């Protein structure tokens, strides 16, 4: 009833008793009804997949050795691993037949494969005292507000002090840290998103008012269940059904990993670790308790009186420090027994390794509260465990997945199966190598590959309707780049191109067309031949034996196999190339693309005009996209040392002939690195993609999947297939791309 | 599969999680409330106030001895989800997301 | 003002924001009302009503305005519609003109 | 002065050793610099060459 | 970041820096006082001059087990910072640069 | 910032050549005159 409903809803009691969050005091730290003042980090872990076994333990070290300094008892770490569905990545619109075809079967082709991607965060706040017993009485005390404020600035400088620190210790990780964004005239708040998502079950944007962050935080109402392991939320966009667990023993040995086999599975979930530091007395103390109990031994074990003898000169003079820890696995599921399932396989893999969990009973919203980075009181299972053991329970380990959406240009070009199994948003733009970086290398020895590899990119590009220009070899891409709207421009011996070598301010560009000009000189001709220009024995030789239009289209060519003998055809050819595509640059996304740098070492000039030009374009939506058949004698190139440094997306097809010194020298990667990549034999169609520092060994494969058909053909490169698409084109004479069904008769001798 | 290894090169535990705090076999909060229901059977009567204590004081250090601190799980039952109300009309313990209607 | 004040953390921001409106309040002559503002949108079926909802949803927090939806006190709220019914309000709150 | 003394005092901690701020002996400790004043030495302890 | 280096080739101190001086737990110098303490008290009356040596010498004792001499900062603090005057006027411990004007 | 200096401190026969063609045009001793020279930059700094 009407007054019945108000009586019940009087009698009930509000979720914000357990979000103890208010004003965000500073744009990068929220504040606490307790003032226990957080900051949240948002981690892209370092690749483990590499399996350099030695350098783990090492990663841990280092980890330990610089959390020491922050490591004081006013400090708390809360870890979660946060494995989600993704929506964010859009289905592609296009345009042009053949590329369309292409992504339809390829998104076909993902029936079946998991597309969860987890990404990790890491909370820290920053507790005033940790006292065991005066917080109790110095709670119930007021105080001065000039003296809050007091405490409020000291609290706001050690905060901003370990989050330097941390940041400057996170460098090979993603190292990201969630502050305050504005969008529409209203601020928001990109921590509050992520509390949120802890709490609500889904990633609702949190905009940022007057009244405190507890009230408004909860969107959705939480139904825990009354003698059960599971509870329910119910949403507007559905109702989801989460399932806890819980770690109740643990073994010594720690090798770090130990909790990575949760992060390729098939299970949304939610993991959480709270490191509530605890301080060297109470530490030691602690230690002394198991000593003296085995020193109650009666030959109870001879071994571990020596295993922990040395805990007291380690906790003394190492650089750890105890810790209280418990772990809390969240999964989300939309039914009662899928959830249920998902929690004994995940209980499955956790007694896999060492370690013996029990599922969370009578305090699953204490556990689900926990999850919560502020939340103290609400620890269900805190146990003592040294800090070695901490960061071997949380080593910040992840497959590499590129951002699917908010990447530069929009969303992820594409999306490249792994062998791990995670799937990888691959993208052009990476972090380290302001606007980002799309260099890319595609470094490889004789596989075709390369070739289906960089027209598959291409064809799937062409969702931002980019422009780009192509410098093929061996009539590779012809057929490729007749598929989608663009002209060839072949420039095969006996008939100059549609341009001649004039061009149509211009006196200035063609002033060094008159320098590349001169070959069998250089001190007469400074000038004499540039009165000529204003409007040489062998110039007149060049002229008479020899022996275009842009902006209609949006993809290029050009068949540049034949100028490998003499760099005064090459030279010229990618000196007018380049000045003729430098005006479609600043019009809109521009994606150059090359097949060799021997050609371009040809110019002995591209390096002075590119070492800023490269800077210049990548500022207004450059990109390069650079390959290499012949990676070992690459990097000996004068240029090579500037190609090699100005990459950002590093990717390697198997080369069976590979070097070490090159590939350790240049190509920066590990040692583990390297055995991998030679690992692969050759024709594997596997390729290490180093997309920034973190790497990771995806695979492209176009098999029949219960397709692909004729697209197997087209993207391939062969000197008589594309001849002989060319005799088809020649036939059909057609600016409409959608010619394509005239040539699949012809594919009758082919595909016979 | 998993970047875990079978490796000896550990950072051992020492399992000083299982030599929680204890002063007679138990952790001293619940003996607390064990010697407040000795105190509240006192003023009941006195003969058999002190004689109660050893029964429930064993049952604690064996259950403790079993799972330990497993009298905070069960504080935290007490606390939570026992002390919410119109359970059964929900059908499950819930928790608004908004705020009192009235909250005056 | 005084319950902002009586806290653990102090915001000096908000409690600046408040005490210029307080001051505005006198010189910036507009007048303060309780408020409450409730969406009753219409859909044939429930489905299609929670459909409705998301969307109506999303686009106020494509806005920097989050809607709170009922799931209780619907009734309430519903009754507070007509006019002249000040006591079915589910939260009034005092509101700048 | 106060933020570079927990500074220094993190970064000491660093290492093994263990500092703490010097109260009711400032000084004591000032006067302790003085390369020639033996009597002012604040907390002098027994270590090896 | 620092030449500091994790490596086992050490020059161990020993930790003889916590076995300074001693003869009954306390270090003589202040054992020393609290006897002429005890002898002052012996002024005013025998019967608990000796009564009262315990007590002191066992919080003596139990501080130095705690911050080994504490006392030599104890002492350093009331000779100089103690003994100085005007310490209200200059808002601190202040000491002239300048000899005394008259110094007749 | 070194915009201009960055150019200046290098060593390239191309560029010193033509640097040289500018001071035989502007023929000035006049040290300052740096600006006259940033003109013909256009071509190398386009």
């Amino acid at each position: 009833g009407a007054i019945e409903s108000r009586k019940l809803l009087a009698s009930e009691t509000p979720v914000g008793q357990f979000i103890p969050y208010s004003h965000h005091v500073t744009d990068t730290i929220i504040s606490t009804k307790n003032a226990e003042y957080l900051s949240v980090w948002k981690i892209d872990g370092r690749s483990h997949q590499s399996a350099s076994e030695a350098d783990v333990f090492q990663w841990i070290r280092e980890l330990n050795n610089t959390l020491r300094g922050i490591s004081s008892a006013n400090l708390s770490l809360w870890t979660h691993i946060v494995r989600r569905r993704v929506y964010e990545y859009p289905d592609a619109e296009f345009d042009n037949v053949f590329c369309r075809q292409l992504d339809e079967k390829y998104r076909e082709s993902f029936t079946g494969y998991n597309l969860m991607v987890n990404d990790l965060y890491l909370t820290v706040v920053y507790r005033p005292v940790s006292d065991k017993v005066l917080s109790f009485f110095a709670k119930r005390e007021r105080e001065t507000p000039d003296q809050k404020k007091h405490r409020q600035e000291s609290c706001i400088k050690a905060l901003e002090d370990i989050n330097r620190t941390l940041g400057q210790s996170f460098k090979r990780y993603g190292a990201e840290l969630l502050s305050v964004y504005e969008k529409g005239g209203h601020a928001f708040s990109a921590p509050l998103e992520f509390l949120a998502r802890l709490v609500n079950g889904e990633h609702i944007p949190m905009p940022i008012c007057r009244d405190r962050f507890s009230d408004y935080m909860a969107v959705n109402r939480p139904m825990f269940s009354k003698w059960g392991e599971v509870g329910e939320l119910r949403s507007l966009t559905g109702l989801r059904r989460f399932g806890m667990l819980e770690i109740r023993e643990y073994d010594d040995a720690t090798e770090p990993g130990q909790l990575n086999v949760l992060l390729e599975s098939d299970y949304e979930f939610v993991l959480t670790h709270s490191f509530s530091v605890l301080s060297r007395p109470a530490a030691k103390e602690y230690l002394q308790r198991h000593q003296k109990n085995l020193i109650d031994a009666r030959d109870v074990a001879t071994d571990q009186i020596e295993e922990i003898d040395e805990a007291l000169n380690q906790l003394i003079s190492g650089h750890f420090v105890m810790g209280e820890h418990h772990c809390t696995l969240t999964v989300y599921g939309e039914t009662v027994q899928q959830v249920r399932d998902n929690l004994a396989h995940a209980s499955a893999a956790m007694l896999d390794v060492a370690v013996l969990p029990k599922p969370v009973d009578l305090a699953l919203e204490a556990g689900y509260w926990a999850q919560l980075p502020a939340n103290w009181q609400w620890r269900p299972r805190p146990a003592p465990i040294t800090s070695l053991n901490f960061l071997s329970f949380s080593p910040f380990h992840n497959f590499m997945s590129g951002k699917p959406t908010g990447n530069p240009w929009g969303p992820a070009v594409t999306i490249l199966k792994t062998v791990s199994g995670t799937p990888l948003y691959f993208n052009f733009h990476a972090s380290k190598e302001k606007r980002l970086l799309g260099n890319t290398m595609l470094i490889g020895q004789s596989s075709s590959g390369k070739t289906v590899l960089l027209g598959f990119l291409l064809a799937q590009a062409q969702k931002f309707k980019p422009t780009i220009v192509a410098f093929d070899k061996d009539r590779g891409m012809e057929i490729s780049i007749r598929a989608m709207g663009g002209r060839y421009l072949p420039l095969k011996t006996g008939e100059p191109s549609g341009f001649n070598p004039f061009q149509l301010h211009a006196n200035l560009i063609f002033l060094k067309q008159f320098v590349k000009k001169l070959a069998a000189a250089e001190e007469e001709i400074d000038q004499a031949i540039t009165a000529m220009m204003s409007d040489p024995t062998v110039h007149a030789r060049l002229v008479k034996w020899c022996e275009l239009d842009l902006s209609t289209h949006q993809i290029y060519g050009f068949d540049i196999t034949e100028f490998l003998d003499n760099p005064e055809a090459r030279t010229p050819v990618m000196m007018y190339l380049l000045y003729r595509t430098e005006s479609m640059i600043d019009g809109r996304r521009f994606m150059y693309v090359f097949d060799e740098f021997w050609k371009p070492l040809q110019d002995e000039y591209f390096e002075d005009l590119a070492k800023n030009k490269q800077k210049t374009i990548r500022k207004q939506n450059g990109i390069f996209v650079f390959a290499t058949q012949e990676p070992s004698d690459a990097l000996e190139s004068n240029i090579a040392k500037t190609l090699i440094q100005q990459c950002a997306t590093y990717i390697f097809l198997a080369n069976p002939k590979a070097d070490y010194e090159d590939y350790t020298q240049g190509f920066k990667l590990t040692d583990s690195e390297f055995e991998l990549v030679r690992g692969l034999g050759e024709f594997s169609r596997r390729f290490l993609i180093k997309q920034g520092d973190q790497s990771a060994l995806a695979e492209m494969n176009l098999g029949k999947f219960r397709d692909f058909d004729d697209e197997l053909l087209v993207l391939s490169g062969t000197p008589d297939n594309a001849e002989i698409a060319e005799s088809i084109i020649a036939e059909v004479g057609d600016d409409p791309a959608v010619w394509l069904p005239i040539f699949l008769d012809r594919v009758k001798a082919e595909r016979s | 599969m998993k970047p875990p290894q079978q490796q000896h090169e550990a950072f051992p535990l020492f399992k000083g999680a299982t030599r929680l705090p204890t002063i007679w076999g138990v952790p001293m909060i619940p003996l607390m409330a064990m010697v407040m229901g000795v105190a509240v059977i006192a003023l009941t009567v006195s003969i058999w106030w002190w004689a109660l204590v050893p029964p429930l004081w064993f049952i604690m250090a064996q259950i403790t001895k079993n799972d330990d601190k497993a009298f905070r799980i069960w504080w935290l039952w007490i606390d939570t989800k026992f002390r919410n109300r119109n359970k059964g009309f929900w059908g499950a313990s819930s928790y608004s997301p908004a705020n009192y209607r009235k909250r005056r």
